[PDB]
RNA sequence: UCCUCCUAAAGAGUAACGGAGGAGCACGAAGGUUGGCUAAUCCUGGUCGGACAUCAGGAGGUUAGUGCAAUGGCAUAAGCC
RNA sequence: GCCUGGCGGCCGUAGCGCGGUGGUCCCACCUGACCCCAUGCCGAACUCAGAAGUGAAACGCCGUAGCGCCGAUGGUAGUGUGGGGUCUCCCCAUGCGAGAGUAGGGAACUGCCAGGC
């Protein structure tokens, strides 16, 4: 874990240490990323979205929740027991496994972050990457692989101010304005 | 630097607080300074006289009771609920 | 004149009031007028009262109401016969007690009390007296 | 508006008052909606349904006015 | 803090304990200790008492809160209320789940003579 | 005929076409019990979504929920599983 | 004496604001996760194994009489019984007496057990 190492070593080591500072329990921190993806409207199939959401869920600890709509009658052509999403989100060791291909090997598909203007106001450091599609992490068996379902990825940091979480998440290279 | 002369109140409470209020006299009080609460009772007229002028109620003044000379200051009011007429007062030790 | 809006309740008790309430003091203006007199006071009364002190003031300011009635009350012919109860609303009412403020004002004549409050007040149903905001 | 017929039923009123007991049942006053003002505490049970002070050993009433916030008690205790 | 659940459970045995009168076993731990006592029927003295900080049975340990020392505190109050003769006591869990130490604790208390 | 509150008095009773609302059933589940959990509302932010379908975070609340009258209960949940 | 933890008692003197303060001890973060155990998915929760990191968040104590909170004496509101009148109010006799504020009080007190100095 190439990765985990540096987060531990080099990330946030000289935050507040031009002012008078020493404490060591207050550094931000990240865990978990927020993570959902597009099953559409089909249900009857089946056999087609199973096989995609499986091939997200080999590089999560989860497995893919069949989830309810939250409004659905009088305004969507539905009823309460639509199945919405799947979520599949990530944490843990899966994370710093995955941050280990983002930046160094998982760039050549995503969208770069240009006329990007986006802030944080809660706190914690919540940011959405807009990524609109599955980007076909290159684990083992994506060769195969020339259609891509939709997704929707946020992550949000364990901290006081949303100042600390602009320091943190700056080595995963998200510009917030560019 | 006002000096009057008061007595110190024989009986207390409504009746004779309504006794005491027959337009000759009225109640008031002397407390704190480390020494006991003071029940004295007024001129009701030469005292309303005597504090129409603001020094009353914010410079010392002194109250002969007894035969006893005490310093005092002014702290809390009651009057009639449509005459300016005074119902009690109250003065704290200076 | 007068009305409270969208009200919850419009049957109530008629009923007595000890008449006595609390010492005069001003809240909206430097200027008063107490009510020296007990009991009640219509909306028909503090209109026609407010009326005739808005031209002792000539043309001056804003005169403030410190008695605002909030209770209807209703009235019905005997040509129903009777007993169908009570009918529509015919006046509104508030109480009053001697040291009661009636009306209040700032922005006050230059004439104050050669006219208005202490004199050239009319159509009262009790005689009234003109009061200050006091200081001690 | 006419009548109204406005009910005519019951009273669920207080009972059990002062220093009190009960030789085969202790059961105090029954009361209807009483579940958040004062409490039972020691050998007597209720808030069901029940509406009772209904005691499950031997032991007499005492009232209590001290504790937590708003709470009071109608403890009971054995001689 | 991060607890309103574990208040929100307690507070059920607190209620229905006082209902019940006679004696609570009040079983508390920590990631360092383990802790244990015999509240008496009066619902407000202590009859027995035992935890990972009396040096009795703390001292020869290798870490304090190990669920073989959770049993040893079974063990030791277990023993200490059967030497003043103590039974049917209520399990108070204070707001826990029935598993892991404090079940290892009942477990080993049960064997070494309290009921429970 | 049945149910509740106020007028109604620092016990109860207690009159006025005085002031105002409900019932003449329904749930085998919405019963039982053990385990886990608990709102509203606003703001921020993001694909497949036409204007709006995502829920994560903060701000915050026992100001959500319960077969119905009004009264009172209820998170120790009788609320959600 | 002092410090802390549990059951708590009392429950605002136990509150708020703002500051100070502890890691021997206990306490929380923390450091990991086979097995028993758990997940409409998951060591997230629940749960286990522990000491590399820290005194931050969390937990506990305390200064501070500014406000809350408690509130004497005097007076007020009201009122039991009695006599009258100028009558749903007033006057008198004789008792009771809030609510608010003041001065004063007050930044608690404590039962059982256990660890620590």
């Amino acid at each position: 874990a190439k990765l985990h190492d540096y987060y531990k070593d080099e990330v946030v080591k000289k935050l507040m240490t031009e002012f008078n500072y020493n404490s060591v329990m207050q550094v931000p921190r990240v865990e978990k990323i927020t993570l959902n993806m597009g099953v559409g409207e089909a249900i009857a199939d089946k056999k087609l979205l199973d096989n995609a959401a499986a091939d997200l869920a080999a590089i999560s600890g989860q497995k893919p929740l069949i989830t309810k709509a939250r409004k659905s009658v009088a305004g969507f052509k539905i009823r309460q027991g639509y199945p919405i999403g799947c979520k599949v989100t990530l944490r843990g060791e899966r994370m710093w496994e995955f941050f280990e291909r983002l930046i160094t090997i998982a760039v050549p598909r995503i969208r770069d972050f240009r006329g990007l203007s986006a802030k944080s106001f809660d706190g914690r450091g919540n940011y959405s990457m807009g990524v609109r599609e599955q980007i076909i992490f290159p684990e083992i068996d994506y060769d195969k692989v020339d259609r891509v379902r939709g997704l929707d990825i946020t992550i949000t940091t364990t901290a006081k101010s949303d100042e600390e979480g602009r320091a943190l998440l700056a080595a995963f290279d998200f510009p917030f304005r560019k | 630097m006002f000096t009057i002369n008061a007595e110190v109140r024989k009986e207390q409470g409504k009746g004779a607080s309504r006794r005491l209020r027959a337009a000759n006299k009225f109640p008031a009080i002397i407390y704190g300074g480390k020494e006991a609460p003071l029940a004295i009772e007024l001129d009701h007229d030469k005292v309303m006289n005597m504090q129409a002028k603001a020094e009353f109620y914010s410079e010392v003044l002194t109250i002969v009771v007894d035969g006893k000379e005490i310093k005092v200051k002014a702290q809390d009011v009651q009057r009639h609920p449509y005459k300016p007429k005074l119902q009690h007062i109250d003065f704290v030790r200076a | 004149m007068l009305q409270p809006k969208r009200t919850k309740f419009r049957k109530m008790h008629k009923g007595r009031n000890r008449g006595l309430a609390q010492g005069t003091d001003v809240s909206f203006g430097s200027f008063g007028l107490k009510a020296v007199g007990r009991g009640r006071l219509t909306a028909r009364q503090i209109e026609a009262a407010r009326r005739a002190m808005t031209r002792a003031v000539k043309r001056q300011g804003k005169i403030w109401i410190r008695v605002f009635p909030d209770k209807p009350i209703t009235e019905k012919p005997l040509a129903v016969r009777m007993g169908k109860g009570k009918g529509n609303v015919e006046y509104w009412v508030a109480l009053i007690q001697p040291g009661k403020v009636l009306y209040e004002m700032d922005g006050v004549p230059e004439e104050l009390a050669r006219e208005a409050f202490k004199l050239a007040a009319a159509k009262l149903p009790i005689k009234t007296t003109f009061v200050t905001k006091t200081v001690m | 508006g006419g009548s109204t017929r406005n009910g005519r039923d019951s009273e669920a009123k207080r009972l059990g008052v002062k220093r009190f007991g009960g030789e085969s049942v202790l059961a105090g006053s029954i009361i209807v909606r009483q579940r958040g003002t004062k409490f039972h505490a020691g050998a007597n049970v209720g808030c069901g349904r029940d509406h009772t002070l209904f005691a499950k050993a031997d032991g007499k009433v005492k009232f209590e006015v001290k504790g937590p916030k708003n709470r009071k008690f109608i403890s009971i205790e054995a001689e | 803090d991060k607890k309103s659940a574990r208040i929100r459970r307690a507070t059920r045995a607190r209620r229905k304990l006082q209902e019940l009168g006679a004696t609570r076993l009040v079983v508390h731990r920590t990631p360092r200790h383990i802790y244990a006592q015999v509240i008496a029927p009066n619902g407000s003295e202590v009859l027995v008492a035992a935890s990972t900080v009396e040096k009795a049975i703390a001292e020869q340990l290798k870490y304090t809160g190990n669920k073989d020392a959770a049993a040893a505190v079974g063990k030791a109050v277990a023993e200490r209320a059967l030497e003043k003769g103590i039974k049917d006591v209520s399990f108070d869990r204070s707001g826990f789940q029935y598993h892991g130490r404090v079940q290892a604790l009942a477990d080993a208390a049960r064997e070494a003579g309290l009921q429970f």
